[PDB]
């Protein structure tokens, strides 16, 4: 056939270029980072009504400062998680400290390009690393199965991003409060999402220097959604 | 490099199904009948031996039935050879058992193993799987006399009659026609000799074409027998059953 | 570097063909004719020594061997395969049963073992199956005497006679006719030359047949005196002169 | 066909055809040469200037193995060094084991035999390189050149690049003209020469001389580079006869 | 079509490879021959050096393996020191081993089998050359085992090597068609060595100078190669009778 | 070792083998899930293109990973049978270092797990199984019903089948299970299940298995006449 | 840890234990339980090194455990001890050997007959109808050899044990706080809570 | 075309088009340049970024305090490369007290790339690095490639539109060498050279990256505020 | 029988101000009742405000004391050169000295 490490004519691995392809296919899942947090927002997309949405879990701890969301062939991203996990108690363990994002981010993304003929292919999933430390604050990193991360102040994966990306970058600015963005996060998947919207086919959480990472209820995104409402009706 | 040549024994097709297993199943169905029936007082196993010679010496040959144990038993369809090597590891399997339990091995967990064996083939190593089909008559304190089958892919399935390798469609058939659940192992010895004398490619059905044996509790009180039958008992058991 | 093929050169085709076992006959059918006659007191192996040059000493080519002092071994179709085999053969002899039970492995179990060895030929990693077909031929205590013919698939059956390689068809045959559960062991060997001659073209005398026995024990040919019970190998390969005394009573 | 793809397959020729695409890589590399002299071996070659931004004297191609050998090679630099350093492995083992520096002959078999190894199977490939080697030892003065395939031999001179028919035509030139032999310090201006004259196959580019020897009367038997004056000396003797 | 290009069989029966490295084998256009004295065997091969560049004395298809045995090789010299250097260790292991000296046809009986194991394992490929040992051994006296790529060996009363093997051979075999005995009937080897080359150049039909031969002496206890001034001396005795 | 990656992406963000394990899936005999209040039953069909089985030692379609959880499943038997001992295995090690059997999601997380891994790693190929884990957590009355599938993706269901037909059943259950009241009882959940394989199964005879699993480890497989039962009274309210 | 008795009476098997553990100077503890349930009709008691013990029994329980759901069968108490005793006799020549000596007592329910095993840390087992491990037989089992009979009934085999635990509390210089009694019949495994 | 399945194949005229294709992402990369004079070393690399919300990715990597690199192409193989080239340097000053040379440190990573050119399985390395450094015989650049091959050079630079930066390099070659104790200077010279490679956008604050190392200078970094001075 | 260990003699003391730090160390090196050294430094600057000594057997010293500083610079390079606190240096010493626990480092250690 051909090599799994194969590079093509215009300098790029095949397999990676094909595994950005899978993620493509992925459910949306969108970041934004502000002075007062960082917000995670995911589409569940249940393939049937008998599935138990609560179930779906595309949004995950990492430690009490970092938070992580996931595009993509999503059972892919379990052996990252537990890689990231494993890296924050580690450092933890060995320092008496939190570990900086970027350093979790790094030592997820050293992972990506360990296959050959090690893994015998890459991660089909693309990661959105949120979190909080002294040095440089709250912070959104997009963790590629390539090896490549960049830091963002939003952005989105999966099948709604570049309709999304443009989104964000109308809507962002440096000024954004918490709560801004949680309705910003909400308004864009609304937009990008087949279904309709509610507090059970999607999924809000955050990351704040006090209270640390936290997934938020049916009952407390379903009233974010109600003031998304009145506040598009109110214009 | 070397991945020019690799056939890639161990993948599924765009249906789901794995060509190599499917393939030696095809081996398989061109090798000699054998047929296993189990009795309320025994079981019989019954085989073809492949177009032979006057030349092959028949009393001091097998290529069909193997004794696995004191109270287990095998018939096989396909390469003799990998069979062979499974029956080896089957035996050590059966001994190993009754070396830490000090128990003879239960049928069913004997033919478990063997099968896990061949399902390995298929899903990893990137080797070729066992080109055989097994069926195993044994008997145990649990679920008394049983029969099952084993094939390449690793499935087992438990059965009251079964044949494998060549015209099994047949020979089910047949089977499923004149099978009765209160059956004894003398009616379920005639069956198979004229369920194997129908669906013969062989013009007649003679002893130095067979392999036959039997299970019994035909055995002086509460205990188990195994008789692989002589050249002689097999000419003498087709005069009786009336085929020859 | 590294062996890098770990995966199997043998496959079944859609047909349940396997395809390399099946070539691998192939040449062994190219190869020369050998074969095998049991007697009631003994077995006879032979096969034509094949000279590839007359400049060549072919008393140096062994094509029948010694595996144990009571078994030999002659082959048809690719002679180094086949002499790599003898030489596992001899060993495994040792290693699987004489070092175990202190004795030599009776015939069947020896064959048994080779079989072992060309079957994993047929499954294992990166190699070829063997191009050889043998046949066996051994006596032990409690089997007595017998012949065994092993296929490079692995598969292994015993004989009253039989003939592999090239004229086989043929001599198969012819061994039919004359074969019979009486025969004395000199009568089998009278049959072996009479069957040989049909496959051979050129020159037919002691010097371009090779042929051994099976028959009674040689102490004579073991070395040593002193023990009853070691009484000498069964194994004789026949002289020069030997085969050329029964080539005028032919 | 397909015999070309995978190496160490013989195609119905007997020819490993991989092996012969690894001498394609080494004809397109720089020339390089060796000659033997009385008393030790001489070693230079063409260094092209790519550019004004490359640093003179500094990107260093002949290679010293132990402290006796000389090592310059056309074709695929990193495989030269690779082999180099494999080199420098075997002449390691060999003073540690048997006391002597290694013999010139045993230097030439230690490579030549790695060199063949990666002609044995499909998950190498070839060296992309032909090795001019030698120096000095107990028996004398010794000068070799190694193939792709693993094959080399002794030589009087050799020569190896993109020049190399040019080269070699000079070198038998040498041979003919001096059977009584030829001087170190003659064997340093006649491989300025040599290289200069093998210059006309480059000629697009400028280039820059690099010249190493190993002579029993003149290095003590150890390998050294030209350096200064005498290697001025040989550029003007060199400038002088193509003109 | 992956039959012809590793070590499996082809639908005749038939290993590709091996027919292909058979052809490598006379890659050298370089022909060799043996022959058996009454206390002596002696090989001699021809020896061309087509570039002047070249150090004539480094440029040899002769080895000396043991102390007892010599090999001369037909085929390429990667291939042929290949050989040559595990022949060497093998003799060397044997000896250290078992405590006596290796036999010439034990040695080519092992080269054999390794040779063999190229044609079955699909990793490794054969070597492509044609290796013949020579010894005067100490139980079966004057020695000639010649081994190939198939891993197939035979000892030989003589033998010949090379893209013109045949025009040896058939002059050998008529040779020992006359004197009816196994080997060169003459009590030293400087004259066996003389039979040698005389027939050589009968079976060719070309002369030879001193650097165009190459001979190997293997005598009880020393195998050893003539220098150029050895075979002129050879030449000259030649030429006058 | 044999290390060739068989399951790689194509051009189009596929991983073939992955997809072709569910094709396997497909192909095998339907399987069905249904969590009541307080029992969870699972369904199975068995072809009748095998008769002259012996149904006392064949191997049966629901197995026991553990006395409070069970496992059913779609696809390859061999490869299933690899899944479960890993399982059982996995099962008495939770027992053995957290002295406390495993919660149903955590045992469904660990076979799936090992199903992702087989989807990633060199020289293996992916199991051409989906399962069905069912079972209550240790001392919790609240019923879980959980699917895995080849490539390692799992989820909890209030109702779910896979197979053959499976398209089929799972409309039928779309519009007949209602979440704001599942059947209440054990009758309710086997009838609603039984119902459910009899729009794809042919002949109620000895074509269904159903077994039943309620809190505290209390597992029972119903028989041939006790779902004859239920099939007979099915049919009789359908004749009107 | 110390004093484990056992008695295969007409009908059952019953399992006596000590409740101490002793760290050296001190009793840690009062009311230690040294025994586990391998399977719902056999129970294994245990005594040896400290912490080896209580690993052995759980690695022997989790095993018959498996074994138990993989088959979904109970194994014979015979079948048990052969498993046990392999894996004493493994250790015994393993780089660190398990110190554990244990007594299993089971309920054979096809041939409706109780079973007591005695398995020492070399792997020696023998079956009997009253045994012992360290220095508790010493005491016992002339008592023992003197009043059992195979016909015995339960409550007379608690008698014969009460007898036995009165001449240990009597004769041994250590305080071993009493023991757990559990007996083992067709119905399985039950604790007496009062002895 | 068909010889390009795999590293170790040759093409009939003697290429390695695996290698060839590694070099390819190189040229994909975004520019950077290196230069020298006798006392400092200097790295300019224009960075980028992925859209208008991203950070800008960065291109210069420290490997010890007297040597660094900058990066052109794959990202992750200039980590594991920077990673070997730090692991290298350190053994030198942990085993020999020894501050590595680098040339040496050249020739390390040359055979390291080497062996993924040779053997089955693996592949070259997508990524080219220039290399500074100041040690006992002065300041030094380097020039590697993932084919193996490393240079030694006054300047240069890799990327893409690095030809124009190269040039001006080539014509500045007697004035910029002469820039000796003037640091400020010597990274005009880069940001004026690194300027010719530009088209469309311009060198802002966030956008430009700068390394220095020199006499008495350790291997620095500046990046946002620190290079608007250069701007 | 060989000794891997052995007494470079020496004392340290270590006190924390307010505001402010001190590790001293006096400068002789002995072994049994010879001097080695008059001025043989024993505190060491390790980098980020912090130092260091390990007292006891020298060899084993000066490598813990060379591990610990090498700590230091990789830690600046997979953290993007952040200061290593003084906690944190503590809990990174603590996992060196417990590496050798089987063959521990012989020294007594202040920072
Ligand atoms: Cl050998
Ligand atoms: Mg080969």
């Amino acid at each position: 056939d051909r090599g799994v490490s194969t590079f093509s004519p215009e300098g790029r691995l095949f397999q990676v270029e094909y595994s950005l392809e899978a993620i493509k296919l992925g459910s949306t899942a969108i970041g934004i980072a502000t002075k007062e947090g960082v917000v995670l927002g995911v589409e569940k997309r249940a393939t049937s009504p008998l599935l138990e949405s609560d179930s779906i879990e595309k949004i995950v701890e990492i430690d009490r400062h970092i938070g992580c969301a996931m595009s993509g062939l999503t059972a892919d991203a379990r052996s990252m998680i537990e890689h990231a996990r494993t890296a924050a108690v580690t450092h933890n363990l060995y320092y008496d400290e939190d570990i900086n994002v970027e350093s979790l981010t790094q030592s997820v993304c050293d992972l990506a390009l360990r296959f050959g003929e090690l893994m015998s292919r890459p991660f089909g999933v693309a990661l959105l690393i949120a979190g909080h430390d002294a040095d440089d604050g709250y912070q959104l990193f997009h963790a590629e199965p390539s090896g490549t991360f960049y830091r963002y102040n939003a952005k989105a994966i999966g099948s709604g991003s570049e309709g999304a990306q443009a989104e964000l970058l109308n809507e962002w600015h440096s000024s954004l409060t918490l709560k801004e963005a949680e309705l910003l996060v909400l308004k864009i998947l609304k937009q990008v999402m087949e279904e309709k919207l509610d507090e059970n086919n999607a999924q809000l959480s955050c990351i704040t220097k006090q209270d640390g990472f936290k997934i938020y209820d049916n009952e407390k995104t379903a009233e974010l959604i109600k003031e998304l409402k009145e506040k598009e009706a109110a214009e | 490099g070397s991945r020019r040549y690799d056939s890639r024994t161990t993948i599924f097709s765009p249906e789901g199904r794995l060509y190599q297993v499917e393939y030696a199943l095809e081996s398989i169905s061109h090798a000699g009948t054998a047929i296993g029936i189990m009795a309320s007082d025994g079981i019989v196993l019954a085989a073809e031996r492949k177009v032979t010679s006057t030349l092959l010496e028949q009393d001091t040959s097998t290529e069909k039935l193997y004794k696995l144990n004191d109270k287990i038993a095998v018939a096989v369809a396909g390469l003799t050879a990998d069979a062979e090597i499974l029956i080896n590891t089957a035996r050590i399997h059966a001994q190993n058992y009754l070396k830490t339990y000090n128990e003879d091995i239960p049928v069913e967990i004997l033919v478990r193993r063997l099968s896990d064996i061949k399902q390995g083939y298929t899903q990893h190593g990137g080797l070729r799987p066992f080109g055989v089909s097994f069926i195993y008559a044994g008997y145990d304190d649990r679920y008394g006399y049983q029969l099952y089958t084993s094939n390449p892919s690793g499935n087992y399935t438990g059965w009251k009659a079964i044949s494998v390798g060549a015209n099994t469609s047949a020979a089910q058939t047949l089977l499923q026609m004149d099978y009765k659940d209160d059956m004894k192992v003398d009616d379920a010895i005639e069956l198979a000799l004229k369920t194997l004398s129908k669906t013969t490619d062989s013009s007649a059905l003679t002893y130095d074409r067979l392999e036959f044996a039997t299970i019994r509790k035909g055995a002086n009180d509460g205990e188990v027998y195994q008789k692989i039958f002589k050249p002689q008992e097999i000419k003498d058991i087709l005069v009786k059953t009336g085929i020859t | 570097m590294t062996d890098r093929y770990s995966f199997s050169l043998t496959t079944f085709s859609p047909s349940g063909k396997l395809g390399q076992i099946d070539y691998a006959l192939t040449a062994v059918k190219q190869g020369v004719t050998s074969l095998g006659i049991k007697a009631t007191n003994g077995v006879v192996i032979a096969t034509e020594k094949k000279s590839s040059s007359p400049l060549a000493m072919s008393e140096t080519l062994s094509k029948v061997s010694l595996l144990t002092p009571d078994i030999g071994a002659v082959y048809s179709g690719m002679g180094p395969d086949y002499r790599v085999l003898v030489d596992k053969s001899r060993k495994v002899a040792h290693t699987s049963y004489k070092r175990i039970y202190g004795e030599y492995p009776p015939t069947k179990l020896l064959v048994s073992e080779v079989a072992k060895i060309m079957q994993e030929a047929t499954q294992s990693g990166g190699v070829r199956p063997f191009g050889v077909s043998l046949l066996i031929a051994g006596h032990d205590e409690f089997n007595g005497f017998s012949l065994y013919q092993v296929d490079p698939s692995g598969s292994y059956f015993p004989w009253k006679a039989t003939a592999i390689g090239k004229g086989s068809v043929a001599a198969k045959t012819f061994l039919e006719k004359r074969w019979n559960d009486e025969l004395e062991l000199e009568d089998a060997i009278h049959i072996a030359l009479l069957t040989l001659k049909e496959s051979v073209e050129g020159e037919f005398n002691g010097d371009t047949i090779e042929l051994a026995i099976i028959g009674d024990e040689n102490p004579d040919l073991l070395g040593y005196t002193g023990i009853p019970t070691d009484k000498g190998p069964r194994f004789r390969k026949l002289t020069s002169q030997e085969i050329n005394d029964r080539l005028e009573a032919l | 066909t397909g015999y070309d793809l995978s190496n160490s397959v013989f195609s119905p020729d007997g020819r490993n055809f991989q092996v012969e695409y690894a001498v394609k890589a080494v004809e397109n590399g720089t020339t390089s040469i060796g000659i033997k002299c009385n008393d030790g071996v001489v070693f230079a070659v063409e260094k092209l200037i790519t550019s004004k931004l490359l640093v003179p004297q500094k990107n260093v191609k002949i290679q010293v193995v132990d402290r006796h050998i000389g090592c310059v090679y056309s074709g695929l630099i990193p495989d030269g060094r690779h082999l180099v350093n494999r080199g420098r492995e075997e002449a390691a083992s060999f003073k540690k084991l048997y006391k002597t520096p290694i013999p010139i002959p045993a230097f030439a078999d230690r490579l030549g035999q790695y060199v063949q190894a990666h002609t044995l199977y499909n998950s190498v490939r070839p060296f992309g390189v032909s090795t001019i080697f030698g120096g000095v030892d107990k028996n004398g003065a010794h000068l070799y050149m190694l193939e792709p395939s693993g094959s080399y031999w002794g030589y009087k001179g050799a020569a190896t690049g993109k020049g190399r028919q040019s080269a070699k035509a000079e070198l038998e030139k040498l041979v003919d003209h001096h059977p009584e032999g030829l001087s170190a310090r003659e064997a340093v201006k006649q491989a300025a020469k040599i290289i200069y004259l093998a210059h006309e196959d480059n000629k697009e580019k400028d280039f820059e001389l690099e010249i190493s020897w190993c002579s029993l009367s003149e290095t003590n038997g150890l390998h050294k580079f030209v350096k200064g004056d005498l290697l001025q000396e040989a550029i003007d003797f060199a400038q002088k006869e193509i003109n | 079509g992956y039959d012809r290009h590793i070590t499996i069989f082809s639908p005749e029966g038939r290993l590709y490879q091996v027919e292909y490295a058979f052809k490598a084998t006379n890659q050298t256009n370089i022909n060799s021959l043996a022959v058996r004295g009454k206390d002596c065997t002696v090989v001699i091969s021809q020896k061309k050096v087509p570039d002047k560049l070249l150090d004539p004395t480094t440029v040899s298809y002769i080895f000396c393996i043991s102390r007892t045995i010599g090999m001369v090789v037909n085929g390429p010299i990667p291939d042929a020191r290949n050989a040559a250097l595990r022949a060497k260790a093998e003799a060397a292991e044997f000896r250290y081993k078992y405590g006596y000296d290796m036999p010439c046809d034990v040695l080519a009986k092992r080269m054999a089998n390794l040779s063999q194991i190229y044609t079955q394992r699909a990793y490794m490929r054969p070597l492509g050359v044609i290796l013949t040992f020579v010894s005067v051994d100490e139980e079966l006296g004057p020695s000639i085992y010649k081994t190939d790529p198939a891993g197939y060996y035979v000892g030989y009363k003589a033998t010949a090597t090379g893209p013109k093997q045949q025009e040896i051979t058939t002059n050998l075999e008529n040779h020992f068609k006359k004197s009816k005995i196994d080997h060169i009937n003459e009590e030293s080897w400087e004259k066996v060595v003389e039979f040698a080359i005389t027939h050589m150049i009968d079976a060719l039909g070309t002369e030879f100078s001193k650097n165009d031969l190459e001979v190997g002496v293997a005598t009880k206890d020393k195998f050893f190669t003539l220098s150029a001034e050895n075979i002129e001396e050879r030449l000259v005795a030649i030429a006058e009778q | 070792g044999y290390d060739r990656a068989l399951s790689i992406f194509s051009p189009d963000g596929h991983i073939f083998q992955v997809e072709y394990a569910l094709e396997a899936v497909k192909r095998g005999t339907c399987a069905v899930g249904v969590k009541g209040k307080n029992c969870v039953v699972l369904g199975c069909e068995r072809r009748s293109t095998l008769k002259l089985q012996d149904t006392r030692i064949t191997p049966s379609k629901v197995s026991k990973i553990d006395s409070h959880v069970v496992l059913s499943f779609s696809g390859l038997n061999a490869d299933s049978r690899i899944l479960i001992e890993k399982a059982r295995v996995e099962a008495q090690s939770h027992r053995l270092t957290l002295e406390d059997p495993v919660t149903v999601e955590y045992l469904t997380r660990y076979v799936a797990g090992v199903q992702q891994r087989y989807t990633q790693s060199g020289g293996v190929r992916p199991f051409g199984v989906s399962t069905l884990i069912a079972g209550f957590d240790p001392r919790d009355d609240e019923p879980k019903l959980y699917q895995t599938e080849p490539s390692g993706i799992y989820s909890s269901w209030s109702a779910q089948t896979i197979g053959r037909n499976s398209k089929t059943v799972r409309e039928f259950l779309e519009k007949n299970y209602d979440r704001k009241e599942p059947p209440a009882t054990v009758e309710e959940c086997v009838k609603l299940t039984v119902r459910s394989l009899l729009e794809v199964v042919q002949t109620g005879a000895k074509n269904i298995e159903i077994t039943v699993v309620k809190p505290d480890s209390d597992i029972v497989a119903l028989s041939s006449e006790e779902i004859n039962q239920y099939v007979t009274q099915i049919e009789q309210e359908k004749q009107e | 840890m110390d004093i484990i008795l056992g008695i295969r009476v007409q009908d059952s098997v019953i399992l006596a234990s000590s409740k101490a553990v002793t760290r050296g100077i001190s009793v840690l503890k009062d009311s230690d339980d040294k025994t586990r349930q391998l399977s719902p009709h056999t129970l294994m008691s245990f005594a040896g090194e400290a912490g080896d013990t209580v690993q052995f029994a759980e690695y022997i329980q989790a095993n018959i455990q498996l074994y138990s759901i993989r088959e979904d069968y109970e194994l014979s108490p015979q079948a048990v001890s052969s498993f046990v005793r392999q894996e004493l006799a493994k250790s015994i020549r393993s780089r660190r050997p398990y110190q554990v000596n244990v007594l299993i007592g089971g309920y054979d329910k096809k041939k409706n007959k109780p079973e007591l095993y005695q398995i020492d840390y070399l792997g020696t087992k023998v079956e009997l109808p009253y045994g012992a491990h360290g220095y508790s037989g010493f005491y016992t089992f002339s008592l023992l050899d003197h009043h059992y009979r195979p016909d015995m009934t339960t409550e007379e085999g608690l008698d014969l044990l009460k007898l036995c635990v009165q001449e240990l509390e009597k004769r041994m210089p250590m305080d071993f706080k009493g023991v757990i009694v559990k007996i083992v019949d067709k119905d399985g495994i039950r604790q007496v809570d009062d002895f | 075309n068909n010889y390009d399945g795999d590293t170790v194949t040759f093409s009939p005229t003697g290429r390695l088009f695996q290698v060839e294709y590694a070099l390819e992402a190189i040229k994909q990369g975004s520019v950077t340049v290196g230069l020298r004079s006798n006392t400092h070393a200097v790295l300019v690399a224009l960075k980028r970024n992925a859209d208008e919300l991203s950070s800008y990715q960065k291109k210069i990597i420290k490997c010890d305090e007297h040597m660094g690199l900058s990066l052109a192409g794959l990202a992750p193989d200039a980590r594991v490369l920077s990673n070997y080239l730090r692991q290298q340097c350190n053994y030198s000053s942990l085993v020999f007290n020894r501050k590595l040379a680098v040339e040496r440190a050249g020739h390390l990573l040359c055979d390291k790339a080497q062996k993924n050119t040779q053997s089955y399985g693996g592949r070259p390395y997508g990524v080219g690095l220039l290399i500074i450094g100041y040690d006992k015989s002065g300041a030094h650049l380097l020039e590697f490639q993932p084919s193996g091959n490393v240079t030694e050079l006054y300047g240069t630079a890799i990327g893409a539109r690095s030809q124009g930066a190269k040039t001006y390099l080539e014509r500045t070659l007697d004035t910029f060498i002469k820039i000796d104790g003037n640091p400020d200077e010597l990274i005009k010279a880069g940001v004026e050279a690194i300027s010719q490679s530009l088209r469309d956008e311009s060198l802002t604050v966030d956008n430009l990256s700068i390394a220095i190392v020199g006499k008495d200078t350790p291997f620095t970094i500046y990046d946002g505020e620190a290079v608007a001075k250069y701007i | 029988q060989f000794n891997p260990y052995g007494d470079n003699g020496g004392t340290i003391l270590g006190i924390a101000g307010e505001d402010f730090a001190v590790l001293a160390g006096d400068t002789r090196n002995i072994t049994d009742y010879s001097i080695n050294s008059r001025y043989e430094p024993k505190v060491f600057d390790c980098g980020d405000n912090i130092v260091m000594s390990a007292n006891g057997f020298a060899a084993d010293g000066d490598a813990l004391v060379k591990r610990f500083k090498n700590s230091v610079k990789w830690y600046h390079f997979d953290h993007n050169d952040k200061k290593l606190s003084i906690n944190s240096a503590a809990r990174n010493i603590q996992h060196l000295l417990y590496g050798k626990r089987f063959f521990p480092y012989y020294v007594h250690t202040i920072i």
